[PDB]
């Protein structure tokens, strides 16, 4: 139900430092580690489990100062047993004082515990000392714990504080993952069936990610495809070597796929389960091409044409140190006279072709620099890629590689 | 023992008074006096303590004021006021504790006073009073600093006697300091700076680890004595209380490190020894940017030596994901064959991982004017830690490595 | 003053922090510079000492706490290797209190 | 010159005269046409190459009498779409209140005209391509307004690339339909000669003139300056203790990351000297002032409207 | 008045409380030719405005139907995990709505949307934009006010504490109607605040998305889209909705009012050209519908047939003389016999009942001519190379243009057409046959018993009969409708009127103002020295300014002490910068060209 595996070192650090109920423990401890390494999961479950009172509190829910300080304290009162409002931080110590009271929480270390507190740093300036120093200002016995991914140093005020116990939570190797990938065994297959599985998952998928979460979700997906062989019959439980040539290849491609959200969980279901190949679904990705009006497609491969281009050779190609820094920004101009250049047909400056050059950056396919003097509005920007620029070059029948460069 | 971890624990954890006071005995006897003068006599007078972080400057005031409030016939005529900077951030709510800590909040009824000077006028008319502002510099950047300013004028010119103790710890407190607060205020400085030397850190040590004379269980006491005290004569332990010493003559990162050693001791193993310190030091000596860089792929690790390539060549100029993709292309042709040969999208999921975790940082902050490729960003490591890094990191393949030492 | 009694009664690494930051604005000629440099710097002076090889979480930690008096005046915390560290004193007070 | 000299001599008279009497009567035969398309849910924008003025307050005077109508002047400098809200809200409706945001007050005016069809307005803007209507938050508001059935809008521009103001979102709102007015008078209100190479220059900057010399500048010194604009903002709220000092303003500004040395902050200071910005007090016996003349709302009304 | 230091007038009729107005229909006789048609065409206006109005938003109703089905399909399929779950780290499940590049039509296209879920899936359909949600705040508040709406610092727990008072089991269903234009901020923090709390608010997105899905990646990082089960949609296409919207308000012959060739090229070219965007159609048709019943008197007429004849059978002189004056009508006499030349100049009489026949004519040929453009479309999309168009408009602006086997056009598509296979001419002629069944009452029933007789022969000389049947039924009903006579009563033709009021170029107007006076002044002002001041300074500076100067007061001495034309330099210098012409510089007093043109 509950079980933490390889961290057996840093719970016991955790319950040294809560030590007994009387006892006065730190008044801030700081757990960071790298994702994935079970802060969240072994904290809950150790606090869970010695049935001490604590408060579970995440800040990216708590955009506001009152938000934050309101469901701490609301949740202290339920932990004690109508609605209690505090505004400011002082009203908070107060009332805080206030509910730590009771006779249940008189004389127990009373935890507030703070996840992904890198959201507390872009709050007010006295939220992050005054939580530090919590136990020295209302003297209840009370103890935080900050869980980031952030290192501590980039947390330290101008001016100083209180400073914290800093542990840290190391990452899995390969064991580690092994074991704890291979612990919920399906009750169907055999358990060292399903541990060679995790053998060659891992095998396969280290180099990429060594996210826990995303190579058991990998491992959840890939594992009707596996053991299709043994209900085919043609292979049995001991034919490692089979199973393994099987899905090789069929790994890759979940890699290429479902790794980067191309095609989604269920359609890749869909796919193992119909018996239809991966590969013949496009994805969210090429689908780059969108159906524009003419005039909106070469004012796009106009201005094109003058953010990817040195002014000096503007000359030479229209008239008559690579793409690798990015898009250089142009004056308006500029695309007016590239516009007019490109057109074969006479082009009038109507209301309209104003009214498109300033609705391609509203549709993200542009963007202005600058923000300043909106009407002169000189200064532009080419947000897209080479392929989409060829691709409406090519459609009005237009040769942009001749135009870029030599 | 219980007992003893309970004691100690409140040495450690809280700031909880104890009886003796390390070189500072000048600046209590000028404190004493002074309040001593405030409360016997009808004198007003104010005091600006500076000192650096846990350098005891609430232990100077909570230890001379409970002296003066243990003198007869002054216990029952003297009120304290406490106020802090972290809690008060305006001067309403500073009003609203001065009238709440007064016991006034009945008196003052539903009456608003026309000016804040009449306000305290008219609280204080309802017997010195003594106002402890605490983190005096975050009073000074209130608006134009109105509460300091009524304060030293009633301090000055009012028959009611007060004294304004402040706690700064900066240097520049009476640069802050307008010009009119400056005049009102009386030059009465104590500079409570951690003039102490190795010998006398070392008999700190001794005399914190150390039990009371008034424990009950006196036998296991003497013997605890004694093992201190051939703790303190040891040669590691002498080692260990150096490495700190240099890095800072602050005794509050010691009281870190004795609650680490003394949370160590368990009921099997009674008494400290000279490893619990050793390893105590291991656990607060830990470099974060070395633990953050071991829980990385190893994708990750061959961006970064691209990356510490790029910043090698083209020194101090900013870096987008196309420089670094290309250096990686040379990477993946030139050393290795059809290994880590991977697409673009993979990579740059890897590169947003790093972007993630701020080991990289955008050099421009704007609102969506950049796509993902083509942002200048900067590399937050430095070369040695770099190659630190890779030195220890778990089985890097040699490929890697050789191009790491190239 | 305050700030040359301050200078005298501060610890080891703090003593070598300002004598690599005044060795490398005597390098730079200029009156700021990137944490980087001091760094650099101060593992060199350190080396000469005899002391250990500082971590870069130890020299933050330093110059954070010579940053939260004013002996010294350094950017927030949050841009790290890359902050603005200027000295707050004169530098012939320095020299007159380090010389001690 | 000068510009009060600019306004003494106007001895002057145009040569076609009667050549441009008849294109007066002309486009005044089309105010039917124009308030026949108001009413059936289109909006009339003006472009033309003289002042349309004239032709917009003759429109007022023969049509629109017996309607609660509200003028607006773009070529005003101190205007601003919050305005034209509280100008909306205060009279034309019983409302007397404060209201805590621009849209806030907007959906309540936009359901004000929701839940009743016996107000109607017209709302004429005389510029609506000025610098203080530019804003696309303003011409947001703007398009939320006219969208309405029970309210009207006539609106001339000037300016060679209006046409950029508007993209297809913001075009669906404003039933634009183009009528030129080429009529060929003067400027004379809406060139105010201030910013001109006329060197007289009259009282306190205006917050266009104040921004545009404050735009082309280091943003160091936008920096530096706003120091000083939100100090005074805190200073000015009594007249006694007025005034910043030299040296305390070194002190603020080393604080801060912008200055390096006092030289650079003199010359700085020489640099505001220089656009009259900057007013020199020191020396004076009680504090060496160094405050700006600009009055107090245009400054908020600046520092609010920079990012 | 309007002259004050400050930037609000507001004129009210306060102390005169005579708060009357006059009703729409005096605007709209700003004459005094006929009072009472001119109150009659009002009427006939605002009948067929709302005729094509309610036709048009059934269409769209009608046509997007079949997303609709699939997208209730998924929004079914999807809270089924819900229904089972213990979040068990269950994904939100997301649609990318790819609608199109055009912005105007999209409210329509949520609008049905909103409705067909409110019908099917759920109660609780709320629609957010990116204007009114800047921060994370305003996103929640305006959250739970159009939820509370649809049955304070609020929170995702207050949320969650409506919802589990409210049902006490559907889906609530957020739609994102502008994806483009939300700040990445409130979009990661409300998936990442959402994912959280699912299981006790089942939460379902569509993104309505004007670009490729790929914007998708560039505002959400991976971090944050891998916490959405995300599935592609695709909408209507531009083009069908145009075509659709045209062959239901023009082809059909129940709508009265036509439009001329050349406003269908003008209508036609500010689409394909610059915006897909078929509602400024709908705006060009609703203008051009106002200009023909403002503009001509005898419009009244143009009504359906029966109203169209009590109309005829009661009129003014002055409409009869205006009936008379017509120059269809002037023609039609001219080839008439030379008793009936008298007979109906002479009596108005004879004229009531020879327009009535007239109009009758008019209307079988509509009909004939419609019918057999469908027939010819067949042959026409049937073909494989598409000569005269892919699509029905295209074949209907080039016929109405000029004849089509007048052109040499026409030749290529008989004789492609004359070379074909027997299953696809039986193909072609079931598709004709059942464009016959189509349209009933048809006026050319002897063409449906003819092409029941050569469909039911199912070989190269019956193959060329039915190609000359078909080129002998193109030749017979597809004319110009100019050559009918009465046709200026439902013809709509102000090509520039209609260009210049939708597609205005207020930078040219500009430029030949300036460069040509003599245009809006004719007094002699320019052939190829006297003019306005800003032609002068104009054409002068095409540049330090005091060089600017004396050249212009060289120029107006020549054309005549003198301080006024400093002055005048002056004032016209600073009227240029307000046209956006000047631009202050330090490199000389000024330098700056930025007209370039
Ligand atoms: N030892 C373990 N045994 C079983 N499951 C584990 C173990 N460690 C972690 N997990 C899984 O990891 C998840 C919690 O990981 P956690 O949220 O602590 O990672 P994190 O580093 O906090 O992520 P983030 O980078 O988002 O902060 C749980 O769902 C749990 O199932
Ligand atoms: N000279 C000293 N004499 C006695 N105890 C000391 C001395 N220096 C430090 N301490 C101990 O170290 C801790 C000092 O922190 P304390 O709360 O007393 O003030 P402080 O932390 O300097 O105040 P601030 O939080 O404002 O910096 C206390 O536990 C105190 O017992
Ligand atoms: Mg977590
Ligand atoms: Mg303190």
């Amino acid at each position: 139900e509950n079980v933490v595996l390889c961290r057996e070192s840093q719970v016991s650090i955790l319950q040294s430092l809560f030590g007994e109920r009387h006892h006065f423990s730190f008044p801030s401890i700081f757990i960071y580690g790298h994702t994935a390494s079970g802060k969240t999961y072994v904290t809950q479950t150790l606090l869970k489990t010695l049935e001490l009172p604590h408060v579970f509190v995440n800040c990216v829910e708590c955009f506001t100062l009152r938000l934050l300080l309101e469901q701490i304290l609301n949740k202290l009162n339920h932990l004690s047993s109508t609605e209690i409002t505090c505004e400011t931080f002082n009203d908070f110590v107060r009332l805080f004082k206030q509910v730590t009271t009771a006779e249940n929480l008189k004389d127990q270390t009373v935890y507030i515990v703070l996840d992904k507190a890198e959201y507390l740093r872009d709050m007010e300036a006295n939220l992050l000392p005054g939580f530090l120093r919590l136990q020295e200002l209302a003297d209840r016995n009370v103890t935080v714990l900050f869980l980031s991914e952030i290192v501590w140093e980039k947390f330290r005020p101008n001016t100083g504080c209180f400073e914290p116990f800093v542990l840290y939570f190391p990452d899995y190797s390969i064991g580690n993952l092994q074991k704890i990938l291979s612990h919920d065994h399906p009750p169907e297959y055999s358990a060292d069936f399903y541990a060679a599985y995790i053998n060659i998952l891992l095998g396969v998928f280290y180099t990429v990610c060594r996210d826990l979460k995303e190579l058991r979700h990998l491992a959840v997906l890939n594992f009707p495809k596996y053991c299709e062989p043994v209900v085919k019959g043609e292979a049995s439980e001991r034919d490692t070597r089979k199973l393994w040539r099987n899905i090789e290849p069929h790994l890759k491609k979940a890699m290429q796929t479902v790794y980067l959200r191309e095609i989604s969980s269920s359609q890749w279901e869909k796919l193992q389960k119909d018996d239809t190949d991966p590969g013949q679904l496009k994805g969210l990705s090429a689908h780059t091409h969108v159906e524009l009006p003419y005039y909106s497609k070469f004012i796009l491969i106009a201005a094109y044409l003058a953010s990817y281009n040195p002014a000096r050779t503007d000359k030479r190609f229209f008239l008559k140190s690579n793409h690798l820094l990015g898009p250089k920004p142009f004056p308006l101009d500029r695309l007016l006279a590239i516009l007019y250049s490109i057109v074969d047909s006479r082009v009038a400056p109507t209301a309209n072709i104003f009214s498109q050059i300033t609705s391609l950056v509203t549709l993200q396919l542009l963007t202005l620099v600058g923000h300043d003097d909106q009407l002169d509005g000189p200064k532009y920007k080419c947000t897209v890629s080479l392929d989409f620029i060829r691709a409406i070059a090519r459609t009005v029948n237009f040769d942009i590689i001749k135009y870029l460069y030599d | 023992l219980s007992q003893v971890q309970r004691i100690l624990r409140e040495r450690f954890c809280r700031q909880s008074p104890h009886s003796n006071l390390f070189g500072v005995q000048v600046q209590y006897k000028h404190l004493s006096e002074l309040l001593k003068r405030t409360a016997l006599h009808g004198e007003s007078n104010s005091v600006l303590i500076i000192g650096p972080r846990g350098s005891g400057k609430t232990m100077l005031i909570n230890h001379a004021l409970k002296e003066l409030m243990e003198i007869e016939e002054v216990s029952e005529n003297v009120l304290q006021v406490h106020l802090n900077g972290l809690l008060q951030i305006n001067d309403k709510i500073a009003l609203k504790e001065i009238t709440r800590q007064l016991n006034l909040e009945n008196v003052v009824g539903d009456k608003v006073f026309g000016s804040f000077a009449e306000n305290l006028s008219f609280l204080l008319e309802a017997c010195p009073v003594i106002f402890i502002l605490d983190e005096f510099d975050l009073f000074a950047h209130h608006k134009n600093q109105t509460l300091l300013y009524n304060l030293f004028d009633i301090s000055q010119s009012a028959q009611t006697p007060i004294a304004v103790i402040g706690l700064t710890c900066r240097l520049d407190i009476l640069e802050l300091l307008e010009k009119r607060v400056k005049s009102r205020f009386s030059h009465r400085q104590i500079h409570l700076m951690n003039s102490f030397g190795f010998p006398q850190y070392v008999k700190i040590f001794k005399e914190q680890l150390s039990l009371p004379a008034e424990f009950p269980d006196k036998v296991f006491a003497e013997k605890w004595n004694e093992n201190v005290q051939y703790l303190s004569e040891d040669r590691s332990v002498q080692e260990v209380l150096q490495k700190h010493f240099n890095i800072s003559k602050n005794l509050r990162s010691l009281h870190m490190l004795l609650m680490l050693a003394l949370n160590r001791v368990t009921a099997s193993h009674p008494f400290m020894t000279a490893v619990d310190l050793m390893e105590a030091s291991q656990l607060c000596s830990m470099d974060s940017k070395a633990n953050i860089v071991h829980g990385l792929s190893v994708l990750e690790i061959c961006l970064i030596i691209a990356m510490k390539h790029l910043n090698d060549i083209y020194e101090e100029e900013p870096f987008n994901f196309q420089m670094v993709y290309n250096e990686f292309q040379k990477f993946v042709q030139r050393k290795a064959h059809s290994v880590y040969n991977f697409e673009k999208p993979v990579v740059m999921k890897a590169f947003e991982h790093l972007q993630q975790l701020e080991l990289i940082k955008p050099m421009e902050r704007t609102s969506g004017n950049s796509q993902r490729e083509y942002q200048l960003m900067k590399l937050l490591l430095d070369n040695t830690q770099i190659m630190n890094a890779l030195q220890k990191y778990p089985n890097c393949p040699t490929d890697v490595r050789q191009w790491a030492t190239s | 003053s305050s700030y040359i009694t301050a200078i005298k009664n501060s610890s080891v690494l703090e003593q070598s922090f300002l004598r690599a930051i005044l060795a490398e604005f005597r390098r730079s000629g200029l009156e700021e510079a990137t944490f980087q440099q001091i760094y650099s710097q101060h593992v060199a002076l350190c080396r000469m000492e005899g002391l250990p090889y500082p971590t870069m979480s130890e020299t933050m930690a330093v110059c954070s706490h010579l940053g939260s008096c004013r002996l010294l005046l350094v950017e927030p915390s949050r841009n790290d290797l890359l902050l603005r560290v200027r000295l707050n004193v004169s530098q012939d007070d320095v020299l007159y209190a380090l010389k001690d | 010159d000068q510009q009060t000299l600019r306004n003494l001599l106007s001895k002057v008279s145009p040569s076609f005269s009667a050549e441009l009497k008849q294109l007066n009567q002309q486009y005044e035969k089309l105010f039917h046409k124009w308030m026949l398309q108001l009413h059936l849910g289109f909006n009339i924008v003006l472009y033309g190459l003289g002042s349309k003025r004239d032709l917009l307050e003759r429109f007022r005077t023969t049509m629109l009498q017996d309607s609660i109508h509200v003028v607006i002047n773009g070529f005003f400098p101190g205007i601003s779409v919050k305005s034209v809200l509280n100008s909306i809200t205060e009279e034309v409706l019983d409302h007397m209140g404060t209201f805590r945001s621009i849209l806030d007050q907007l959906d309540w005016i936009v359901n004000k005209f929701k839940e009743d069809s016996s107000l109607e307005l017209f709302l004429l803007i005389h510029n609506l391509d000025s610098q203080m209507l530019r804003g696309e938050k303003s011409q947001q508001i703007i398009g939320q307004l006219s969208s309405l059935h029970n309210i009207y809008l006539i609106a001339s521009i000037d300016h060679l690339n209006a046409p950029l103001m508007w993209d297809h979102a913001k075009q669906s709102l404003f039933n634009w339909l183009w009528y030129e007015t080429t009529t060929y008078s003067p400027y004379t209100e809406e060139t105010s000669y201030e910013n001109s190479l006329l060197v007289k220059q009259s009282g306190s900057l205006p917050l266009s003139s104040l921004t545009h010399v404050l735009r082309s500048l280091t943003p160091n010194a936008r920096g530096i300056f706003r120091l000083l604009i939100k100090y005074q903002l805190d200073n000015q709220d009594n007249p006694s203790y007025i005034g910043l000092s030299f040296q305390d303003f070194y002190q603020q500004c080393r604080e801060a990351f912008l200055v390096n040395s006092d030289l650079t902050l003199r010359a700085q200071l020489t640099e505001f000297r220089d656009h009259k910005l900057i007013r020199t007090k020191k020396g004076t016996d009680g504090v060496e002032y160094l405050l700006i003349p600009v009055d107090n709302g245009t400054l908020t009304d600046f520092l609010e409207k920079e990012e | 008045t309007s002259s004050m230091s400050k930037g609000c007038f507001v004129f009210k009729p306060n102390s005169k409380k005579r708060k009357i107005s006059l009703p729409i229909e005096d605007y709209f006789n700003k004459g005094k030719n006929e009072p009472e048609d001119s109150k009659l065409r009002f009427e006939t206006y605002q009948l067929i405005w709302q005729q094509m109005k309610s036709e048009n938003e059934r269409l769209q109703e009608e046509l997007n139907k079949n997303l609709f089905d699939n997208l209730i399909e998924f929004l079914q399929k999807s809270h089924s995990g819900f229904q089972k779950n213990q979040i068990k780290l269950r994904e939100i499940p997301t649609a990318a709505l790819v609608l199109g590049v055009n912005v105007t039509d999209h409210d329509l296209t949520f609008g049905s949307l909103t409705e067909a879920l409110q019908n099917n899936v759920t109660p609780y359909v709320v629609s957010l934009q990116a204007k009114d949600c800047p921060d994370m705040k305003h996103f929640l508040q305006k959250l739970i006010s159009q939820l509370m709406d649809c049955c304070t610092h609020y929170s995702m727990d207050s949320l969650s504490s409506w919802y589990m008072t409210v049902t006490q089991s559907p889906p609530v269903v957020v739609i994102l109607k502008d994806m483009e234009s939300f700040a990445t901020k409130v979009l990661q923090d409300f998936i990442i605040i959402s994912s959280q709390h699912l299981h006790e608010f089942p939460l379902i997105l569509i993104f309505g998305i004007a670009t490729s899905p790929i914007i998708i990646h560039r505002l959400l990082p991976h971090a944050v889209s891998s916490l959405l089960c995300i599935e592609l949609f695709q909408s209507l296409s531009c083009k069908e909705h145009l075509t659709t919207v045209l062959d239901k308000l023009l082809l059909t012959t129940q709508f009265p009012f036509k439009i001329n060739e050349k406003v269908l090229q003008v209508l036609t070219n500010i689409f394909l050209y610059h915006d897909f965007s078929v509602q400024n159609f709908i705006k060009g048709l609703q203008l051009s519908l106002l200009e023909h019943f403002y503009s001509q008197p005898l419009s009244v007429l143009c009504c359906n047939l029966p109203e169209a004849k009590r109309r005829i059978n009661f009129l003014s002189n002055n409409q009869c003389e205006n009936i008379r004056r017509l120059p269809s009508f002037r023609r039609y006499v001219e080839k008439q016999a030379s008793e009936k030349q008298v007979a109906l100049l002479t009596n108005e009489r004879y004229l009531k009942e020879e327009t009535q026949l007239l109009l009758e004519n008019l209307h079988v040929y509509h009909m004939n001519y419609f019918l057999v453009l469908r027939c010819l479309h067949k042959f026409t999309s049937s073909l494989p190379k598409y000569p005269l168009g892919r699509q029905i408009r295209e074949l209907y602006c080039t016929c109405l243009e000029k004849n089509i086997w007048d052109s040499e056009e026409y030749a290529s598509v008989l004789q492609l057409l004359r070379m074909l296979a027997k299953d696809e001419l039986m193909t072609i002629l079931e598709k004709c046959f059942k464009v016959f069944k189509s349209y009933c009452e048809n006026h050319l029933g002897s063409t449906a018993k003819r092409i029941e007789e050569f469909l039911a022969q199912f070989f190269e000389v019956l193959r060329e009969n039915v190609v000359n049947f078909i080129d002998c039924l193109v030749r017979e009903y597809l004319l110009p409708p100019e050559t009918q006579p009465l046709h200026e009563v439902v013809y709509f033709s102000a090509a520039h009127a209609l260009r210049e009021h939708l597609n205005a170029a207020p930078r040219i107007a500009l430029h030949t103002a300036l460069n040509n006076p003599y245009y809006y002044l004719k007094n002699e002002a320019l052939k190829s020295n006297i003019a306005p001041d800003i032609c002068i300074a104009y054409k002068l500076h095409l540049i330090n300014l005091v060089d600017w100067s004396e050249a212009f007061a060289t120029v107006v001495t020549a054309a005549e002490m003198n301080e006024i034309i400093h002055a005048r330099f002056i004032r016209a210098v600073s009227e240029l910068e307000l046209l956006g012409f000047i631009k202050p510089t330090k490199q000389k007093t000024d330098h700056v060209a930025r007209l370039t043109w």
